[PDB]
């Protein structure tokens, strides 16, 4: 019971860490987006 | 009042420019109609207002006026017996006006502008008031609520009003500087009300159920939190201890759930009974109230308004409990918030500053002398609620870390039918070093000490349920079926608790006490008897034992009386064998 | 009295925009008339003093910048809405699929609602018998309550949606008497649907009769999915419109929700915004406390609006945020099993982690019958404790149990296959409680702990 | 365009035993199968489309290997249909595109292969379309939505991705043609995480 | 003076002064309301045409049309005389008991030097705390720093306060000690609640060991910088202490769960990818700048020596 | 490497069990390589000259220490030649590619200073079309004698 | 530069019965010791400074507790080397990045370490460079590197890390110089994840 529930809150970490790995990119995807479409000329 | 028009909308964000000046997280009327947003994000120009309502139908054009300062309470004579929801709205004259909806566009006040209180004025003019300082009364509900000088203002008076009888719009005393002082004044929701010396926890705060002020107490101003699951009694002991409490002031903080889950609250929370005039008990309670679908920033400062409230009513001398029902519904509208400001999550969804929104909520919560000179305290029954019994979710990780004492609240005990279905083995309390002496001088001199007599014979019977779930509770030694047998009698007359008896629901020290010692004075000698001359169906049958089981059903005028007859009969009944 | 802007630049995917459009309002829908003449429906998202986005719902094949133009139609969303649909199918936007021609509409609603005043909302106080006995007797729907239904993925929701669709009614025999008349309604928000299950939906209400007092709002899935977050809008408001103004009891069916998340989390990302956790929206608890919370018994009016939405559970897990979030608005769930339907048995709930968190507050004296709440907690009980001794059985050999144990294992196996395997039969509440004790007559008496003397005295000794 | 949809009453007999026993699936039926590499999906969908009772069959090759469809080019023109005596070569139309042919043609292969087997529905026949790596389309999609700097969905397939593959499997049926007489595409799509 | 005004635009925690090319990066302002409401602010990314001040406390009732930017002391000073022992400061040094302010003895950066590694000599002799299993199977040797490391419910408080309270060293079980070793006791308490504060209070003011130690309560409502610049003014007391009149300064830094909390919120400002559980990437950094000052120095006498208690969250 | 020297040492084709006749042409090998170390190169470099076929084979070496995006332009070096040498001088080519994580990261790295949105563990959306562009350069042809047999590596990171 | 690299066939005797027996490690060879903390891999770290047969030896901390130099710098001038006689600081390099200390330059601090025991290593001797806590350069180049606002990938890291480590770790080895004397420098890196 112990190990199982660490092995789960392992995966549960390393999942979390890659969903805020994708929310820092869709930062930069909507930062380079707008820095272009409306300040660009 | 600086007022430009919009340029953008989407969405909730309206970017309105021709505001210079605004200032930030002031709140502003969007529109001809006027929808209450807020003011973030000052660019330049332009100014980044986040509406409440949805902005379905503005068009870009339509004038944005800024009422200039920020999220407000209106703090005044007038709100106690109330509903309000969560930026302070009256529900009942929203029902009033506009039918059965809450439609976009209400302008309501908190206060009712067109009411007369009969004022009492108790400054001369010609003296000098500084904040926070009395200068009148008002006769509310058989309570004398008072009128302070907002925290700030001072100087000297000329003009005071006589003893009239006026509305909440009247100026009744006009200080030297113009400053023309009403009965009400608006506070921001989001700071402390300054008080001169936070206090130090010494004294309980009584509850009346005697699980939780004997085994694990709270300590006025201090801070409890309890979870909720389904069935586990959680209304009737939240009721119980709104009815039969300490605090002569009640504020229920129903901060965004479920409709069905509160409108029984609204049909059964009025028509209770204050147990110190049998009149009703809303005058002495406030009843802030959210479910799911009002707007997203009503439910995140519902428990600021809330607070803010308490503290209005601290600040004038008196006992405020607090009752801030399912935190973690607040704590995800603060998740909804952080989403909607592009914010990098923490552990779950929730923003990196979840801890420190929290202790700010928590910490506003204390013993009190005020500016007047005079103390008060805003004690917290703040609870929470793990939707998975998942204890180690951020939001209960951090209200236990900075909570005073925590409650739990199984469903078994509920199922095995025991109220207060309060679960002795996971709950505690860190104010048992505090409250010692406020015990050795007012219960009874070894009071601490029979406490922990009885807390380590739970801790045993706990401990040796095993080999009972093994072999079964008659086939034990003799010393340990004497345990369990004194441990059921623990939990069937000292913890379990019907709520709804007239007598068995409030059950101060003294009572507790004589219960207490009266089963702690029979297994002492029990224990020395079992050992010389007894055998153990010589002691069970003994009609003494249902003497402390009616021991709980004593009126306290009475209870002294039957305790000297119960003590010198168990001293007989067991030299008798 | 049209007004076309014409003169539109960037289309993309779903987008386009219009130069210069100061008039629409935010949220609006817009007629997009092609170079050849189709009309294509879109919605304002993003108006702005220099440009106005619109969100085109179809395909965008044949549009180019020269022969385009967008022209507006009723710039908040409304629905028209009569009494006289009650016979009627509708397509998300509320135009009828059934070739009888529109309806007249008396008023036009509009079609995000108004939230309640908790001030005049009573509380939910009586049942609504749904036929189906594991419902009707272990947790029963009470008027005003929404409960969902956590679908797992191959089970049959769609056709429990139809049977309580087409077999609910109240019932003014058993209250305090009550003025039988008490008109009644089904609407039934199908969103994200196949072509099959569409046909499956559309012969199985014409073949019985239910189609004459119910209200059908069905999309399917190649669809514009901004109709699909508009259905369930649609549906609730005919529904609030007809329990609230014309006093009628309503159930409201919202089949796969799921699917509407799904169709949310995607008009999220097209909306140029950032998610939240595992990916739905940050708004998305918002967003269903919308569309559950417009639900309930109000103070004063007779009508009342009952909830039932059907959803499967993503990879059958209820920590996923779909059940996660709905389960935390609604109140209870009912739950389908895959191992009583691979076993066979149609409906097949299993009432071991089913819940009602307001059955107590419905059933008993006076509402439906006495020994109500006794029977349902009795029934649960005694199942409860007969699966585990089945489960043993498979070791210990079925001899080296007692009697008693062995009468549990025998209240299992015949429970799990006359009260629960119903078939497509209708059990009226007074012959489900008689199944009821005729199934807890297995047991002896003083067995049955939980209930009182009297229920005992009275209804034991039956089957 | 289709003047009616029928409901399925007729299943589509695999061969394979527990395909068409225990999960069967009906004439004008959608299907899924989704498994990792190396799990035999190829393989069951070269026996469905080498033992189905359809007339006529339609195999996409979408973003799959070379050698796996030169199989069917090779062995199949020695076997026969079963229903008729003809070769069986003679009853597949094989849309193909590759891994290494270029990568925005998948789009195409898919919407090419469906519409065949909507063209012999409307004839009279009963099409059967096995199609390959759904996903492989899916990522191309994300290629040129890469390209496109647009925003994506969570694991970065664009937010169309679910629209176009319910467009794609609606167009499936047991249809009732232009005609008068009646057809069905059924459609096997292979799902590959 | 020179009041820059002219604020292009205020977010978040952020500010841009532009026309700043005067300030220096790093230089710390303080952000002047038009009600009157200062704030402190510290400039990051000074460009060529405005600076991003960052608002360490909330951007509440700031506007851009009469707000204005100070610059004050640019590097965080702090005031230290030896008469601090036995009183009680805030996290960032207000004194918190109504006795009289300190005159600076001298005025000193808040940041500390890093010691160089040739200076340092070797952790050599020996402290007594009161706990038997701290002083004879571990063992703190002052100079090192070695953590507590608690859990969820345990007590860490109520042992921090008893090695506080009695923990002495003595220098007569070896010879030659000048008996009367100075000794002092720095506690910094960081993130506690109104109760743990009283407690620490009485506990304390019971015997005699706040006369000779120095006090860094944090009171848990304050804002979040207080809470980073506690255990700062801790070590700068501690080191002018320790190498300035050859004590053996013990320092106590309570709950260190509550400073990276505090890291984590303050430090989202900047907008970078974080580490593994939502913390920060530098926060090894952080947490080193602050534990490697420590030590002891060869050529003085003095000592600091620390024992930062933090919980486990989970266990 | 031991695994993948032994075969390309030993791998014969049996024509005793077929009948097509002796005419034996052994394997021309294509060796190419990405991110070797030194301790790897040494080991095939002494295992093909002892077993004599640093005569039939052409090495393609990209060390670790030159520069890390070249490894973009050699798995297609290896296989142009290998491509000629097979299908136009009837060879039976065997192509060694080690160590395609090495490859991999070599594009990961070129993805990821264009900001191209990527797969999963940041790898871009387009290294299948890459992965794919290698591999199917392989195989036999109708009507020639010439073939294509890869052995590429990979050295799975959590294995 | 190197005229050409000799394979290694002789072992490093790094003094100790584990680390010698069952998994030795030759002259020119590469090896890693990755530990979490409290599990020594300090003491493993002197105990190879002090107990080798290298014949000088770099010992390059970037980013490590600072009390380990000093020891380092205290304990060492009074101990012998067993293969010369005199102070065994008579023969080490030590170049000290501790972990306070600017944080960019304990990216430099590693090419240092490398460069000098290259100049020992062209002179002719057995040269042993102890890099300690590669993970801690690793994450100097990531504070360079979002300072720097690239896309990273995999926890933060940049997506050159194997590129640059490689590169460190390949400068090991056992040649002939130049001036045509053997020479060889070994490397040993200590990793804390
Ligand atoms: N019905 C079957 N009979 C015999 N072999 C099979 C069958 N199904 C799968 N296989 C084997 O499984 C392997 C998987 O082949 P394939 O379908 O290409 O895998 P994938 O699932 O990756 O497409 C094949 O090599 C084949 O030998
Ligand atoms: N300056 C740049 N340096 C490197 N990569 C870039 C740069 N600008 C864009 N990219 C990448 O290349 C793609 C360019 O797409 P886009 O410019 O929209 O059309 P096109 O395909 O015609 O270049 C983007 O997805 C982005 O990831
Ligand atoms: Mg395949």
């Amino acid at each position: 019971i112990p190990g199982i529930r660490a092995q789960i809150r392992f995966i549960q970490q390393v999942l979390e860490q890659r969903e805020r790995e994708d929310t820092f990119r869709l930062k930069r995807i909507k930062g380079k987006i707008e820095a272009r479409e409306a300040e660009e000329e | 009042m600086i007022q430009g028009v919009i340029q953008k909308i989407a969405g909730p964000a309206v970017i309105a420019k021709g505001m210079l000046g605004a200032r930030m997280y002031d709140i502003c009327k969007v529109g001809e109609e006027g929808l209450v947003g807020e003011i973030i994000r000052l660019d330049g120009d332009t100014a980044f207002v986040q509406v409440y309502e949805d902005t379905s139908g503005l068009k870009v054009g339509e004038p944005v006026v800024s009422t200039g300062l920020p999220l407000a309470v209106e703090l005044g004579p007038g709100m106690l017996n109330g509903i309000y929801d969560g930026i302070q709205r009256p529900l009942e004259r929203i029902r009033e006006k506009t039918g059965i909806y809450i439609t976009r566009g209400v302008v309501v006040h908190a206060l009712d502008r067109e009411k007369k209180w009969a004022w009492t004025p108790m400054v001369k003019p010609g003296d000098e008031v500084r904040g926070g300082m009395v200068l009148g009364t008002v006769p509310e509900f058989g309570f004398t609520h008072k009128i302070l000088v907002p925290p700030d203002v001072r100087g000297r008076v000329k003009e005071v009003k006589p003893a009239g009888e006026y509305t909440v719009e009247e100026p009744v005393v006009v200080l030297e500087d113009g400053t023309e002082l009403k009965m009400y004044h608006t506070w921001p929701v989001r700071r402390a009300r300054p008080v001169q010396r936070k206090l130090d926890p010494n004294t309980p705060f009584l509850t009346g159920m005697r699980i939780l002020d004997v085994l694990f107490p709270v300590a006025m101003g201090g801070t409890a939190a309890i979870p909720g699951p389904f069935g586990s009694g959680k209304t009737v002991t939240q009721q119980s201890l709104a009815k039969w409490s300490n605090a002569d002031v009640v504020v229920y903080v129903g901060c965004g759930e479920r409709g069905n889950e509160m409108t029984d609250v609204l049909v059964e929370f009025p028509e209770l009974t204050d147990p110190k005039t049998g009149g009703p008990l809303m005058h002495r309670t406030v009843l802030i109230a959210n479910t799911s679908n009002m707007p997203v920033a009503a439910r995140e400062a519902s428990i600021y308004v809330g607070v803010t409230i308490a503290e209005y009513f601290r600040d004038q001398g008196f006992s405020v409990a607090l009752m801030a029902d399912s935190t973690s519904r607040w704590a995800e509208a603060l998740r909804e918030i952080s989403s909607r400001l592009e914010e990098m999550p923490a552990e779950e969804g929730y923003p990196p500053y979840l801890a420190a929104r929290l202790a700010a909520f928590y910490e506003r919560a204390g013993k009190v002398i005020t500016l007047g000179g005079e103390e008060g305290a805003v004690t917290i029954v703040g609870a929470v609620s793990p939707p998975g019994g998942d204890m180690s979710e951020p939001v209960t990780q951090s209200t236990l870390r900075i909570v005073g004492a925590f409650w739990r609240l199984d469903a078994s005990l509920a199922f095995r039918r025991h109220f207060p279905a309060i679960n002795w083995n996971g709950s505690y309390s860190l104010f048992t070093s505090a409250l010692d002496p406020w015990y050795r001088e007012n219960v009874a001199e070894d009071y601490p000490e029979l406490r922990d007599a009885i807390s380590e014979l739970l801790q045993r019977e706990a401990g040796l349920q095993e080999i009972v779930q093994l072999v079964g509770p008659d086939a034990l030694q003799d010393a340990e079926r004497l345990v369990i047998e004194v441990g059921r009698i623990i939990r069937e007359d000292f913890l379990q608790q019907n709520a709804y008896h007239e007598v068995d629901a409030y059950c101060s020290m003294k009572k507790a006490y004589g219960i207490m010692k009266m089963i702690l004075a029979f297994y002492k000698e029990a224990e020395a008897a079992i050992k010389r001359g007894v055998s153990i169906d010589e002691i069970l049958q003994l009609p003494v034992l249902e003497r402390i089981g009616r021991a709980r059903y004593v009126s306290e005028e009475e209870f002294p009386a039957y305790f000297e007859e119960a003590m010198k009969e168990i001293q007989g009944a067991f030299k008798a064998l | 009295l049209k007004k076309e802007y014409t003169g539109i630049t960037y289309i993309s995917g779903p987008l386009l925009f219009v130069e210069n459009a100061k008039d629409l309002a935010y949220g609006a829908i817009v007629d997009i008339k092609d170079g050849t003449g189709r009309v294509r429906g879109g919605q304002v998202i993003e108006v702005s003093e220099e440009y106005a986005v619109i969100q085109v719902f179809e395909e965008t094949t044949g549009l180019d910048l020269a022969t385009t133009s967008v022209s507006l139609v009723e710039d908040v969303a409304r629905l028209g809405v009569s009494k006289e649909m009650l016979g009627r199918r509708f397509n998300g936007i509320g135009k009828p699929i059934d070739g009888l021609p529109p309806i007249t509409p008396e008023k036009r609603l509009p079609i995000t609602g108004l939230p309640l005043n908790p001030v005049a909302r009573r509380k939910p106080e009586q049942f609504i018998q749904t036929g189906i006995s594991t419902i009707d007797v272990m947790n029963t729907l009470v008027r005003g309550q929404k409960l969902p239904i956590f679908s797992g993925s191959g089970l049959p929701a769609n056709e429990i949606a139809a049977q309580i669709a087409r077999q609910a009614t109240v019932r003014p025999d058993l209250s305090g008497e009550g003025e039988k008349e008490e008109p009644f309604a089904v609407v039934f928000a199908a969103m994200g649907i196949t072509q099959r299950e569409l046909s499956y939906f559309i012969q199985e209400f014409e073949r019985t009769g239910a189609l004459s007092r119910s209200v059908l709002f069905l999309n399917k899935a190649d669809d514009p999915t901004i109709e699909r977050i508009l259905t369930p809008r649609m549906a609730l408001t005919v529904a609030e419109y007809l329990a609230f103004e014309h006093d009628y009891h309503v159930l409201v069916i919202l089949t796969d929700m799921t699917n509407y998340c799904e169709a949310l989390r995607e008009i999220g990302a097209a909306r140029e915004e950032i998610p939240g956790r595992r990916g739905y929206p940050g708004y998305m608890y918002t967003d269903l406390a919308t569309i559950y919370e417009r639900a309930g018994v109000v103070e004063g009016k007779k009508g009342s609006v009952t909830q039932i939405p059907i959803l499967s559970m993503p990879d059958d897990d209820r920590t996923h945020p779909i059940p996660d979030l709905t389960g935390y608005i609604t109140e209870g769930q009912i739950q389908l099993s895959r191992e009583l339907h691979r076993k066979g048995i149609y409906p097949p709930i299993d009432p071991l982690p089913s819940l009602s968190r307001l059955m107590n507050n419905g059933v008993g004296k006076g509402k439906t019958r006495e020994d109500h709440k006794q029977v349902s907690d009795q029934l649960y009980s005694a199942y409860a404790n007969g699966v585990d001794i089945r489960k043993l059985v498979a070791i210990i050999g079925e001899d080296a149990l007692t009697e008693n144990d062995r009468r549990y294992l025998q209240f299992a196996d015949a429970f799990e296959r006359f009260f629960i395997n119903q078939g497509q039969q209708n059990r009226s509440i007074e012959e489900s409680l008689q199944i009821a004790w005729a199934l807890l007559s297995m047991l002896p008496q003083g067995e049955l702990k939980r209930i009182s003397k009297d229920h005992i005295g009275k209804y034991y000794g039956q089957k």
